[PDB]
C-alpha cells in the first residue's frame, strides 16, 4: 500500500536527520510526500520535519512554507498540540526572516494553546521563543517602545526560568540565562548581564559543552568592558583564547586576539595590543577573511601611532588603504 | 562587541508518535 511505503520512507528521513544528514533526510521526506498517504496526522509530522530540516539548512523560505502547511493541517484535523507546535515553529522562522510582528502572534499562539492544554513543557518552550522574538525586535531598531520590547524579553526569559526550574530542565536554563544576559547587556544592565552569563557558564561546564563555555566567557568579557573593568575583561578573553586553540577553532581564536588587542588599548598597554593584533592579522589571511585583515591594519596603525613608532603606523595605514580598496 | 546568542529550539513531531 501507499500508506506503508510512506511510513517506511518517513522513518528513513527521521533516521537520516537524527544522524545529522539533513540533506539526505529531506529527500526521503519529500519521497514520502510524493508517495502520499490518507493519514493526515502522519503527513503533518512529515511537513513539520521538513520545515525543521530546511530551517537547520538555512533555507528559511522553505521552512516557512512547510510549517504553514503543518499549521493548516493541524487545524484541519483539530490537533491542538500539533497546532501549538507548528505555530511556535512558524514564529521562530518568521523571527529569523525579520518578520517580528507576525512572529510574535505565532509564538503567542503556541503559548496560549500550551496553557489551555496544561502543557508545562510547551508553555516553557513558548516563553523562551517569545523572549527571543522580543529580543530580536528590540535589537533590530532607546525609544520607549524599543526599551519595552527588550524589557518584555527579560520578563519572558524570567518566566521561562521559573518553569524550567520546576521541571528540572538544565539545558533550557542554559539557553534562557544566555539570552537573558544578552538582553540585559543591550539594556545597559551590565551587572545583571554578568550574573546571567555566570549561570550560563556554570551550566555549560556541567554539560561539558565547550562551545557554550566559550560563548559565556566571551559574553562575560564584553559586559566587563562596559563596566570599566578592563583587566577582568582581558582575563576572560584569555580563557576564550585557550579554549579556541583547544577546540582548534581558527575564527574564534582570531576574535579573542582582536578582543585582547582592544582591551589593552583601553588599559593603555600598547605592546600587548600589538602582539595580539598581529596574531589576529595572521589567522584572518588564512581563513580568507579580507574584512578582518583591514581591521587589524587599522588597529595596528593606531597602536604604533600611540606607542611612538611613526614609521610602522604609516606602513599599516599604507596597508589599510590597500585592503580597503581591495 | 557582538553578544553571542543561544540557539533557537524547534518543536518536533515524528510519524512514530502514533505507533
Amino acid at each position: 500500500s501507499m500508506e506503508a511505503s510512506c511510513l517506511e520512507l518517513a522513518l528513513e528521513g527521521e533516521r537520516l536527520c537524527k544522524s545529522g544528514d539533513c540533506r539526505a533526510g529531506v529527500s526521503f521526506f519529500e519521497a514520502a510526500v510524493q508517495v502520499g498517504t490518507e493519514d493526515l496526522k502522519t503527513l503533518s509530522a512529515i511537513y513539520s520535519q521538513l520545515g525543521n530540516a530546511y530551517f537547520y539548512l538555512h533555507d528559511y523560505a522553505k521552512a516557512l512554507e512547510y510549517h504553514h502547511h503543518d499549521l493548516t493541517l493541524a487545524r484541519t484535523i483539530g490537533d491542538q498540540l500539533g497546532e501549538a507546535k507548528a505555530s511556535g515553529n512558524l514564529g521562530n522562522t518568521l523571527k529569523v526572516l525579520g518578520n517580528f510582528d507576525e512572529a510574535i502572534v505565532c509564538c503567542q499562539r503556541h503559548l496560549d494553546i500550551s496553557r489551555e492544554l496544561n502543557d508545562k513543557v510547551g508553555e516553557a518552550r513558548a516563553l523562551y521563543n517569545l523572549g527571543n522574538v522580543y529580543h530580536a525586535k528590540g535589537k533590530s531598531f532607546f525609544p520607549e517602545e524599543v526599551r519595552d520590547a527588550l524589557q518584555a524579553a527579560v520578563d519572558f526569559y524570567e518566566e521561562n526560568l521559573s518553569l524550567v526550574t520546576a521541571l528540572g530542565d538544565r539545558a533550557a536554563q542554559g539557553r534562557a540565562f544566555g539570552n537573558l544576559g544578552n538582553t540585559h547587556y543591550l539594556l545597559g544592565n551590565f551587572r545583571d548581564a554578568v550574573i546571567a552569563h555566570e549561570q550560563r557558564l556554570l551550566i555549560a561546564k556541567e554539560f561539558g559543552d565547550k562551545a557554550a563555555e566559550r560563548r559565556a566567557y566571551s559574553n562575560l568579557g564584553n559586559a566587563y568592558i562596559f563596566l570599566g573593568e578592563f583587566e577582568t575583561a582581558s582575563e576572560y578573553y584569555k580563557k576564550t583564547l585557550l579554549l579556541a586553540r583547544q577546540l582548534k577553532d581558527r575564527a574564534v581564536e582570531a576574535q579573542s586576539c582582536y578582543s585582547l588587542g582592544n582591551t589593552y588599548t583601553l588599559l593603555q598597554d600598547y605592546e600587548k595590543a600589538i602582539d595580539y593584533h598581529l596574531k589576529h592579522l595572521a589567522i584572518a589571511q588564512e581563513l580568507n577573511d579580507r574584512i578582518g585583515e583591514g581591521r587589524a591594519c587599522w588597529s595596528l596603525g593606531n597602536a604604533y601611532t600611540a606607542l611612538g613608532n611613526h614609521d610602522q603606523a604609516m606602513h599599516f595605514a599604507e596597508k589599510h588603504l590597500e585592503i580597503s580598496r581591495e | 562587541d557582538h553578544m553571542e546568542m543561544e540557539p533557537e529550539t524547534m518543536e518536533t513531531k515524528s510519524v512514530t508518535d502514533y505507533f
